[PDB]
């Protein structure tokens, strides 16, 4: 069997970024095993978007798009696909138009290469003002992108409250750009979260299964 | 609440300056802090500002010669002021936004010392 592996390893090592920073893995052409990287992490949901888990590991994609991220268990009702909670307001959504896979899973004792945070971070609110207008815009993320706001709020929320801002040039409208921490207390077992995508391709699926 | 300044004075056209804000205010409700200055008979402007979370953004005249601090520990935040030209010569201000979200806004202000700054001869 012929093929480079697909490489999971990136999130094995480390400490898991926080969701508005989620860490994103493309792989192009693989041979993967879903079931080998579960079997790692004590999988608490499993929810998919126009697939489900049986057929997400059971076939070949021209790409497949790995976000991981430390994540709550105590905020499993606001990380859904058509959600109307903050985390898929301001920090991170995936693709409509794609079957999208959504995962919540506890790191065991079994596995001490993942560290911990000190703890949950999440944006609550992200909004803009303009310069002549203080007219409200917020900055609902969109579909696999950053929040504008990562480039004013921190790697990790510092106290629950907290207040982020900037100022914008007067190309952009020369506006306020401003964000909020917000924080949830670290657990004992690490919490994470995962978001697979897939892209089938016309002519060619190369990321496909262990076999 | 109470906000109180000091380090005003007048220094000469490229000398330094820093003035400070001790806060003995009845709330730690502060999100940010900020430095406004008025000069003889334009509008009040905002001169520096620091948050909550810690991002400071200054204003649009001072091109890295101001500096803002704050120790949350002793209730106070400095504006430590370089390069200084006649051009700064103002009325400056330390204010604190209560709630504070989007444009300043400020719910509490200073009484204000003055910097003046002379050129030459």
């Amino acid at each position: 069997a012929e093929g480079v592996e697909c490489d999971f390893s990136p999130l094995l090592s480390g400490t898991p970024p926080q969701v508005y920073n989620f860490k994103r893995l493309v792989f192009t052409n693989c041979n993967y095993n879903l079931t080998k990287l579960l079997s790692l992490f004590s999988v608490n949901d499993f929810t998919c978007s126009q697939i489900s888990p049986a057929a997400i590991a059971s076939n070949c994609y021209s790409s497949l798009i790995l976000d991981y991220f430390s994540y709550p268990l105590s905020m499993k009702s606001d990380l859904s696909v058509s959600s109307a909670g903050p985390i898929s307001q301001f920090n991170y959504k995936q693709s409509f138009s794609n079957p999208t896979c959504l995962i919540l899973a506890t790191v065991p004792h079994n596995l001490t290469t993942i560290t911990k945070p000190l703890k949950y971070s999440y944006i609550n609110k992200c909004s803009r003002f303009l310069s002549d207008d203080r007219t409200e815009v917020p900055q609902l993320v969109n579909a696999n992108q950053y929040s504008p706001c990562v480039s004013i709020v921190p790697s990790t929320v510092w106290e629950d409250g907290d207040y982020y801002r900037k100022q914008l040039s007067p190309l952009e409208g020369g506006g306020w750009l401003v964000a909020s921490g917000s924080t949830v207390a670290m657990t004992e077992q690490l919490q994470m979260g995962f978001g697979i995508t897939v892209q089938y391709g016309t002519d060619t699926n190369s990321v496909c299964p262990k076999l | 609440v109470q906000l109180q300044e000091s380090g005003g004075g007048s220094v000469q056209a490229g000398g330094s300056l820093r003035l400070s804000c001790v806060a003995s205010g009845s709330i730690f409700s502060i999100n940010a802090m900020d430095w406004y200055r008025q000069a003889p008979g334009k509008q009040r402007e905002l001169v520096a500002g620091i948050t909550s979370g810690g991002s400071t953004n200054y204003g649009d005249f001072v091109k890295g010669r101001f500096t803002i601090s704050r120790d949350n520990a002793k209730n106070t935040v400095y504006l430590q002021m370089d390069s200084l030209k006649p051009e700064d010569t103002a009325v400056y201000y330390c204010a604190a936004e209560v709630g504070g979200w989007g444009p300043p806004r400020p719910d509490y202000w200073g009484h204000g010392t003055q910097v003046t700054v002379s050129s030459g001869s």
